Parts: C-alpha cells; structure tokens; sequence
RNA sequence: UAACCCAAACUAAUUAUCUUCGGCGUAAAACGUGUCAACUAUAAAUAAAUAAAUAGAAUUAAAAUCCAACUUAUAUGUGAAAAUUCAUUGUUAGGACCUAAACUCAAUAACGAAAGUAAUUCUAGUCAUUUAUAAUACACGACAGCUAAGACCCAAACUGGGAUUAGAUACCCCACUAUGCUUAGCCAUAAACCUAAAUAAUUAAUUAACAAAACUAUUUGCCAGAGAACUACUAGCCAUAGCUUAAAACUCAAAGGAC
RNA sequence: AUAUACCGCCAUCUUCAGCAAACCCUAAAAAGGUAUUAAAGUAAGCAAAAGAAUCAAACAUAAAAACGUUAGGUCAAGGUGUAGCCA
C-alpha cells in the first residue's frame, strides 16, 4: 500500500536536454537584458533573474533561479553492474563499496610501512575531514561508527614511517583550517587642517553610540557633545570608564578626545565612548600594546541587549504567578 | 547568555602585560599565545584597571544595592569609608603617642580585617544517611564563609538601627566594633560555632 | 576450587534428595552486575575536634585557637586538593581493572553458550 | 564459517534460504550440514588460509582462461 | 498543537501543492502573499475596503469557474486596474473558457467600477508538490 | 417488505442413536513409608564391608542459670519512646549445677524404607530373595496435640502491662504459662513435594509452553469440566470440636495450566 | 438541546523523540528484531536537525514541534449532523 511519487531519477539523456535548454536560455536571457550571448556568464545571469522577477523572499533557496542543471540536479551515482549484471567493483557486494575500498588502501600501506621499518607534524593548522565531506569524496552515505574507524586507521598512517607518497594521501582527507584572524583592524591616521594627526573610531553599547577622535598628543582634555567629561558625566563610575583605556596603556595626560554620543542613558553612554576611544587609541599603540587591549576586554564590544519581552509572560524571562491550586 | 562558551574571562591587570616576558612562568606564558586565537568577553562597566578599585568592596556595594540603584550603594560605601576614616583620625589625635601608634586610620584595611574576623569556619549543614537528614558539622567553603560574613554585616544594619540613624553610621559603628572583635555579628559567628559544637557528635556522618 | 555441583540439584540421575536448590539456572551470563557505588570518609574529623575543642575552654573566641583554626585549614586544603587530583586522574584512568561496562563487552567477545551451535 | 561470536555466519543458512551452493572450510568446531562443498581443514593457521586462498585463485584463474580459449577456438571453426 | 492552515500528515497517499505544504510562519520566507495591493503599507488608508473585495473576488471565481480551479488565484492592484491571475484545469471546452472571461470581466467591472481582467493559465492537471 | 430452507407437511418439547488402547512435574490424577500372597511379566546367581541409619550406656567443651566476693548508680528496651529494674549491674584464672542444645569442621553430601540423622567414646547393628508388582494384614511415621509422673537453662501459643493507630483482639517492647526436654502410652496428620511410582533399557528414527532433554517395555495404583466438597451420610479406629473412607441435589459455561 | 456527532481554532504532556508506510528474518510469530574489535535487520516519508526571522558576526530569544494522551476547551467567532420552536 504505497502509492507516492518515484524518486524521478534523471538519466543522461534527460540532464544532457537539461542543458541544450539551458544554453538557449542563456541566448535569450542575453538577447532580453541587451548583452553579449558570448561572454554572458553566470554571475550576469544571477542578477538578471533577480532584476526581472524581483522575490523578497528571506530563504533564498525559494527564489526564482536559471542556474545550470549540473547545479541544481544532484549527482546520479552510476549503475555499479553491467548488462550480465556482474557489478564493477569487487566490493560490491559490501554495501559500502567505496567506504571499504578506500579503508581497504589504508590498511595496505600501513602494513607496507610496518613491514619495511621524524617528526610527523609536516602540517599544521589542519582539522581532518568532517563526516559531511568525506562522504562527498566517498559518494555514499555513512555512520558516525564509520567516521570514528577511518579517522584512527589514518592516524596511524601518520605514526608510522611516511615516504612522501604518504604524506600526499593523508594530505586529501586535511582541511586546511581559516582559523579567523583575531587581530584588531587598526585605524589609519588622518591629518587636520592644523596638520595634527587624530583617529576615530565607532562604539556601541546598548542602545548607544558613540563617534571618538582621538588626537595623537594632548593634555587629557576629553570633550562629550561638546561638553566637558566632568559636567557631561556627574558620577564617577561613568568617568572612570572613560579612564580604563588611557590608565591601561599609561598614556593619561597624553591624548585629546572629542566624542559625540548619542541614545541610550548615563551608563550605557560611558561604555559606548570607551569602545570608541579604545578603538580609535589602536593606531597610536604598538601591536603588543593593541593585543594587551583586546584581552582586556577593551576592544570587544558587548554583544548585551535587552530582551524582548514574551507574550503570556510579564517579562523578558519572569513568568506570571502559578495560581495557587 | 549572548556570550558563545567560547568565549574567555577578560584579563585587566596592567602590570600582568607589561611584566618582561622572561618574567612569566611558561603556564602563564602558554595562556597568553591561546589567547591570541581565542574571543574575549568585553568588560563589565565597573570592571577597570583602577588601583583604587579593592574587589571585595566592589562586592561588598553590589550586596547592598537595591533595584540597580548603584549610585545610591556606591555613594553609601563611600560615605561609610568616609565614616571610618573620620572616627579614626578624631580618636588618633585624641590619644597620647604611644596610643597614637596602634590606632588605624586606613578604612580599607579596617573593612578587611573586619569581614574576615565575622567569618564562621564551620557551619552545619543538612546531610542524607539512611534517607534521612541530619543537621551534621561541615567545613563551609571559601565563597560561603566570604559571602556569610558580608551578609550578616548589611543585615545587622539594615535592620537593627534606630529609626534615625543612616547606613553610613550604623556600617561605619559596626565595621569599626568587628575590627576589635566584640561587635553583634562576631556573636552570630559564635552562635554557628556554637550550634556545631552541639552537634559534633554526627560529624562522622560527612562523606568527604 | 569451585564447590562442587554434581549430584546436588533435583535430577533423573540423583539418586538421593537435592542438595542445592537454585533460584535461577545455574549458567553464567555474559554480563557483570553494576558495582554498587562506594562512598568514602570523614576526611580531617580530628582537626575539627581539635578546633572545636579549643573554644569550648576558651568561650569559642578565634583569638585563643588561632593555631588550632590553621591547622584545620591546612588538613581541608590538602584535602581539597586531593579530592581533585585523585577525581580527575585516578577514575578517569581506570588503569587497575576493568569497569562492568568494559568488562561485559569482553565477556561478549567469547560469550558462555548453553546451547548447540 | 563462523563469525566472531562463534556462531555461523548468517550467509551460510541465508544462503541456502535463496539456493545459492556454497564452498566453504569447515574445521572441527564448526557446522559443515549446510555448506555444500564442505572441505575439512585448518582455518586459524595463516599457512592454512594463504594455502587456500592460492588455490582457489589459481583455479578461478585457469577456468576463465579455458574459457577465452575454448572460445577462441570454436569461433574460428565458424569462419573456417 | 497548532491546527491553522496545515495541512497534516496522513500516510504518504495526499498530494498537496505548494501553497498548501507550507504552513503559516513560512508566509514571507518560502512563500509569498496571494493578493499584492497597497493597502496594509505604512500610512495607507483603505485596507478593509480592498480585504472585503479579495474576500468576494475569490468566492465568486470558484463558483464561476467550478471545479475549474488548480490553485489559489492571484489578485494584483495596480492603480485602479484589477488582475486575476487564476491557474485552471483544462476540463472545460476552449470556447467556455472565453465566455466566462468575457461574462466574469464584464460583471465585476460594473460591480467595482474599476477594470477588471482575468488571467488564465491552463494546467493538464493539478501540479503536485509532495506526497504528504 | 423481501429473501432463504423444507414442503402435505412444518416447527417446538421429550426420548433415543455416536461410548475405555487417553492421561497422571505445573492443567483432574504415583498411595507418607516398607515388608510377606496369587497372577502377569522378567532372567540372572549376587551381596556386604557406607563419612550424620537405629537403640542403649557413659562422657563434656563453649555459652547460660544458681550461690558467693568485690562493685558503677543505674540496668533494660526502641526507628523513637514507654513500660520493666536498682533483690539490679560489671568483674571473678571463686563454688555449685549437669537443665537444655551441639559453633568451627560443612566450599562436605554420607546414612536410613520414609519420617529423619552430623559433640565424643564403647556395645548392639544394616549384608545375599533374578527383578517389577500388595491389602481387608503387620510394622513405622516431622511438627502440633492428648494421658500420668518428673525436668526447667533458654525459648514461647495464651494472658497481662507499654507503645502505634480513627480503631490494633496485630506487626514493635517487657513479664509469664501451656508447650518444646525425660519416662511410658496414645494420636497418625504435613507444600509427608525432589510436586516426577518401581525396574530394565535407548540417545538416534526426538522442541505445545514452562520446569529438571526425549523416550520404549513391564506391573500395580490413580484420574475423567469447575464449584458444592479436606462437606453430608456410612463403616473402621485408645482417636469424642478427631483421622481415614467419600456422595448427591443445586449452580455455572466455563474453571484450569503455561506464556 | 447534544463540544459524548463534528469542522474550525487551540490547551496539556512538549522543545518530549518519536510516528507511520514498504520490506526482510524467527524449529511460529500473542509478538520480537541491538552488540562497531558488531551477532538480522533494511531503505524512503513526517518530526527533530538544518535553514529562515530579531536588517554584519556569532550566541541568545522567538518561532517551530510528528503520531498520540485528556470523549480536554469552545454548538455563544462563523459553519454544520441529528432532535426541537414556527401567534
Ligand atoms: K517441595
Ligand atoms: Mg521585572
Ligand atoms: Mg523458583
Ligand atoms: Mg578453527
Ligand atoms: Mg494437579
Ligand atoms: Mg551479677
Ligand atoms: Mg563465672
Ligand atoms: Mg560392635
Ligand atoms: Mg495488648
Ligand atoms: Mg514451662
Ligand atoms: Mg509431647
Ligand atoms: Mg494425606
Ligand atoms: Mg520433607
Ligand atoms: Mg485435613
Ligand atoms: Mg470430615
Ligand atoms: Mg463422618
Ligand atoms: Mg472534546
Ligand atoms: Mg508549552
Ligand atoms: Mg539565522
Ligand atoms: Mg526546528
Ligand atoms: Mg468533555
Ligand atoms: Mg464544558
């Protein structure tokens, strides 16, 4: 009693129609937007369709496309037996034919190595293959058992002795890792009329935000919305958050801010600026000072807000009374 | 939390970054080269690298603040301080020199000394043998014998003063009365003491 | 040496009374019951007497004890820290021997087969 | 035969379920009942196993090469 | 368990189209809106007016066009010009399919006082998204 | 209303016609145990010498009890208390008693028909019928109970007191008797069940389930839905509120076993 | 009138991890079907996940949450089965 749609597997005559189709689209969609069939690429295609049929759709995997259908229609694995029905690979049979034959090389160079008998770290700041990505090189499917096995027979790939044929192997199952550079940007150094030289630099916090302008030499005059910082700030913690950057680097009394802050209320304003000038201080500090910043927590701007609060709720997080029972 | 729990405790000791580097222990030296590829939690607001800045007061403020109204415990603790000081310096030049000696003028070092003093070492705590509770002497913690010093400070004040009489008086009388040990919160301390010793006969019954 | 298990249970060859009357077949299974978990002990109980036992002469003023209340300090830091090495390295190794869970899993490797393959 | 239980592989009894023969090495722990082509013999020694696996090589090998040429042979008689 | 215009699970034999497989919150994600008018922008007056008429528009086309209709027609408002774009069967003779454009165009152009076209896309058969 | 069956018949009541080669660990059922007959079968000429069978006499190590000396002020009891006790309590290399019961060995598996039997020593003592098969006969038969006279450390139905509870004719605490012991006699019942009669085989031509694998032959006993019913009546018996023997009316369409 | 005939729209378990379809296996199966140094389980759908939203980033919060359970709530949002009134 099942009674749904087949999977609509696409053979090679179907997707090789799929793009005759699609190189005429592309003559057409050239002809409609006035340019040259010739260099018409895909990039040009993407923001043609986006132009004649406008979505504002939020997912974009719901938007009207022309892409090519190698894009699009996933990869038909092959038939894996032919007319007399004799299947291609001798492990066949297995299930995980190319799972068992890629664990079936390993095996055999490690016994290889073993038989025939430095340091092991030729490459650094690599992560081993997801199970996601392996499972594309494999083109099969496979279980969290499956990943955990063939990671360690590779890891004993590396312990053992490795010519550099090797060292290209275990190579293809590393992906080099884009460890993010958490580093500061540092600000260039304008030049006023008056020639002196001043940074500036964005902060927010809260609902805050702040714009500073730090000069390069001064006497400690900070000046918030063109107010003085005592009158501007009548309670000390608001000032002393000003004074964290400065009394950090011991650069008090060496520096000349303008700041301009604008919403939120006394406390929230305070740290807005003091992102502001910690960011805008960057270009006058040595690199080592700039990392002793940022693992101050001087350079990270606080990510928190307030909540919105929830309907059946009082508040963000508090809950009506459980009436009593 | 907006903060991943990747993220990492922010660090803002000014003499900690400045110190040589020959100078840092290779433990110390090895968190801060992990730091360079690791996020850090922006600092709080009242987080600085004053020298001014004495935690223990800090938390001290916070444990009597009232619906976020810093201002208002920040301005007690300083009027307190203030309190202290101003008793000690009356009583200093009062005194002959050899008096003059032992008495202490600095508030932030009667307000230590204080606290530790009303610190109880041991208090009991309920216990399960048998499935059942038994009231059994334990050695209380160092964040639990910290905070019941400081609580029963700001309770003693709060409520066991004259209709009249203000925070800033009442804290700096009773700060003043524990750094001499024979104040109402070293008897509360007593009292802990007191009850556990009764009590000493289940202390086996603690399982660590 | 195992007791002995023959002409003990109820059988056609007996000839005479039982001798053993099993609650349950008498076949090992391939599995190893769950250690009941162990508890330890009272760890610096006569420090704290002996501190305890300074104030009561001394009106349980801290000034009198002041050596006593260091030494129970003492006996908990160490304490504290053994508790914590000892936790972290010694049940994380389970070097000595095999816990039920590992153990069981080696008894199902050549498992006990009362009946004919 | 067996697997590493000490049970019969489930191919063996699966395998006269579809009625597919088969050739297997029985020693003298195992069940050789349904295994069509029982050859009574060693199984843990690697001198045993690597005795075995060249025979059966050997022999598939020669069968197949009979075959190209008794193809060869009949087909050539057609034309001449 | 929220009941609003899902149409639920029954054992893999319910073909259901595109419109009816995505349930509410995917209104502006997956999905987009039936009817495109003006009305509920910010400042813009006269949203219970062009709501009514949708309601309307879209009874009297099923009874019009019955059991002519694969989907969910589409209204489009453009100044005072009114677009029904309307996906139907092809179980009804060609020449029908002209009177009742030229019937239905005619009536709710006089009925609204606006023009009024009709938009009609044939379809074999109802277009299936999943079997549900 | 229509259909279906039978048809000079048709339906109802009543009565009659069908009757043991099946079973007995858990569903009904192997008798508490052994021995002697006659049949029916069977066919070999052995046994015994066995560690706790049984009976009698003597004996005793530990722990109690009693008396005595010295002696805390309490002792005892519970989950917590009360009641009880100071004529107590603890110690005694002090005295007396010889009541009762037999640690370790025993992780042993022996003896005996079964019931049952294991502190030591000595006396008496188990043994041959080919084998299975017995009552209306003979002899035995845990525990509890009865009769007469003794014993009495400890335990303990009943009873009294304390507690618990809504109540507590109980579960817990204390005291104490019948009784457990000995000498005779009686009673003859057990989940007397290893729920599996005894004997001689056999282990392939063999899974209802579960339990302790299946199964053949021989001989006796027993069983034939559940409840009524370890009941009524009858006869026997040292048994008198008893034991063995053991129905029917009436009720139900199930009860029961294993999963 | 009946939520104990229902649609519609929800509550609760619940941010629980399952649900149902097609198969395959068992000295028969009322049902059950896992062991990774692997022992009878398999391959698709729904849910979870992912993704999208809070207009960089993450985290967080929202939203989402199958089959069922409570003859749960609502004939008074509207509609509607059956029964009832129609000076
Ligand atoms: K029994
Ligand atoms: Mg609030
Ligand atoms: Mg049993
Ligand atoms: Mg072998
Ligand atoms: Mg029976
Ligand atoms: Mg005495
Ligand atoms: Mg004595
Ligand atoms: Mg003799
Ligand atoms: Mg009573
Ligand atoms: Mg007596
Ligand atoms: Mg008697
Ligand atoms: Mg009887
Ligand atoms: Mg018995
Ligand atoms: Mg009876
Ligand atoms: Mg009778
Ligand atoms: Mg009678
Ligand atoms: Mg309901
Ligand atoms: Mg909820
Ligand atoms: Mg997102
Ligand atoms: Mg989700
Ligand atoms: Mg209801
Ligand atoms: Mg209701």
């Amino acid at each position: 009693n099942v009674q749904a749609s087949r999977q609509e597997s696409y053979t090679e005559d179907f997707i090789k129609k799929q793009i005759e189709e699609f190189n005429i689209g592309k003559r057409h969609l050239a002809n409609m937007m006035g340019e040259d069939p010739e260099t018409f690429a895909e990039e040009d295609i993407d923001r043609a369709i986006a132009y004649l049929f406008p979505s504002g759709l939020f997912e974009k995997r719901a938007r009207p496309m022309m892409k090519h259908p190698e894009h699009i229609f996933p990869k038909q694995r092959a038939t894996q037996w032919g007319e007399d029905g004799r299947p291609f690979h001798f492990l066949f049979y297995t299930g995980k034919q190319s799972y068992y034959s890629l664990m079936h090389d390993v095996y055999g160079k490690v016994m290889q190595l073993e038989k025939h008998r430095a340091e092991s770290r030729d490459l650094i700041g690599s992560r081993w293959l997801i199970k996601e990505e392996l499972e594309e090189m494999l083109v099969e499917k496979l279980s969290d058992e499956d990943y955990a096995q063939f990671i360690r027979l590779l890891e004993k790939l590396l312990t053992l002795p490795c010519g550099p044929a090797e060292e290209e192997f275990v190579q293809r199952f590393r992906r080099s890792v884009t460890i993010q550079s958490k580093k500061q940007l540092i600000e260039p150094v304008q030049y006023d009329e008056q020639g002196m030289a001043f940074s500036t630099s964005e902060g927010r916090r809260k609902s805050a935000t702040a714009q500073a302008v730090v000069y390069e030499h001064g006497s400690g005059k900070i000046h918030v919305n063109g107010v003085d910082y005592l009158i501007y700030f009548p309670i000390t913690q608001d000032r002393e958050q000003l004074m964290f950057p400065f009394h950090f680097l011991d650069r008090l009394e060496r520096h000349d801010v303008t700041c301009t802050v604008s919403g939120g209320g006394r406390s929230a304003q305070a740290g807005a600026i003091r992102l502001a000038m910690a960011r805008a201080l960057c270009s006058f500090v040595t690199e080592d000072e700039v990392e002793w910043m940022r693992q101050a927590g001087l350079l990270t701007p606080d990510p928190r807000i307030r909540e919105r609060k929830k309907p059946g709720q009082e508040g963000a997080r508090r809950k009506f009374t459980w009436k009593k029972r | 939390s907006r903060y991943a729990p990747e993220f990492r405790e922010p660090l803002i000791d000014k003499e900690y970054y400045r110190k040589p580097v020959a100078e840092l222990t290779e433990e110390e030296k090895y968190d801060q080269e992990l730091k360079k590829t690791q996020f850090i939690k922006a600092a709080a607001a009242t987080e600085t690298s004053s020298v001014f800045a004495d935690p223990v007061i800090s938390k001290f403020t916070n444990m009597m603040m009232k619906g976020g109204n810093k201002v208002l415990a920040r301005s007690l603790m300083a009027q307190t301080l203030e309190a202290v000081k101003r008793k000690q310096f009356e009583k200093y030049r009062a005194a002959s020199a050899e008096e003059q000696a032992t008495i202490e003028r600095n508030p932030y070092r009667i307000f230590h000394e204080a606290l530790k003093n009303c610190e109880p070492v041991i208090g009991l705590v309920p216990i399960l043998k048998g499935g059942h509770f038994y009231q059994v002497p334990v050695p209380l913690a160092d964040r639990r014998r910290r905070f019941l010093a400081m609580k029963w400070m700001i309770t003693e004040c709060r409520e066991n003063k004259p209709r009249r009489t203000l925070m800033p008086e009442k804290l700096s009388h009773e700060l003043l009365e524990a750094f001499h040990n024979r104040g109402p919160v070293i008897k509360r301390k007593h009292n802990m003491h007191k009850m556990a010793e009764a009590n000493r006969a289940l202390a086996h019954y603690r399982w660590w | 040496a195992t007791p002995s298990l023959r002409g003990r249970l109820a059988r056609f060859a007996n000839p005479g009374k039982p001798i053993l009357k099993p609650n349950k077949p008498l076949i090992l299974a391939n599995r190893v019951g769950n250690r009941r978990r162990e508890k330890g002990e009272a760890t610096c109980i006569t420090e704290m007497s002996m501190m305890m036992a300074c104030w009561k002469q001394n009106e349980f003023r801290d000034e009198a004890c002041r050596k006593e209340i260091q030494d129970f300090f003492d006996c908990s830091s160490r304490a504290q820290e053994a508790r914590k090495m000892r936790s972290i390295q010694e049940s994380l190794g389970q070097s000595e021997s095999l816990s039920p869970h590992k153990m069981t899993k080696l008894l199902q490797r050549f498992p006990n087969k009362s009946h004919l393959i | 035969t067996l697997n590493n239980v000490f049970e019969p592989h489930v191919a063996v009894r699966d395998a006269a379920k579809m009625n597919i023969p088969t050739v297997g090495i029985v020693d003298t722990n195992c069940n050789p009942c349904l295994i069509t082509y029982p050859i009574p013999g060693n199984d843990d020694s690697p001198q045993a196993i690597q005795l075995f696996c060249k025979l059966f090589r050997t022999t598939i090998n020669r069968a197949k090469e009979k075959r190209r040429q008794m193809e060869a042979l009949h087909r050539l008689q057609s034309p001449k | 368990k929220n009941r609003a215009a899902r149409v639920r699970v029954a054992k893999g034999n319910k073909p259901v189209s595109y419109e009816e497989a995505h349930a509410p919150h995917y209104i502006a994600h997956r999905k987009g809106w039936l009817s495109l008018h003006t009305g509920n922008l910010d400042g813009e007056d006269h949203a219970a007016e062009r709501t009514l008429e949708d309601v309307f528009l879209r009874k009297f086309m099923m009874g019009t066009f019955p059991g002519c209709l694969a989907d969910q027609i589409v209204l489009k408002r453009r100044a005072n010009q009114v677009d029904i774009c309307a996906l139907v069967l092809r179980q009804l003779p060609a020449h029908k399919f002209y009177f009742l454009v030229g019937y239905s165009e005619t009536l709710l152009s006089h009925f609204y006082k606006c023009p009024v076209r009709l938009h009609l896309q044939t379809v074999p058969s109802k277009v299936v998204y999943k079997y549900i």
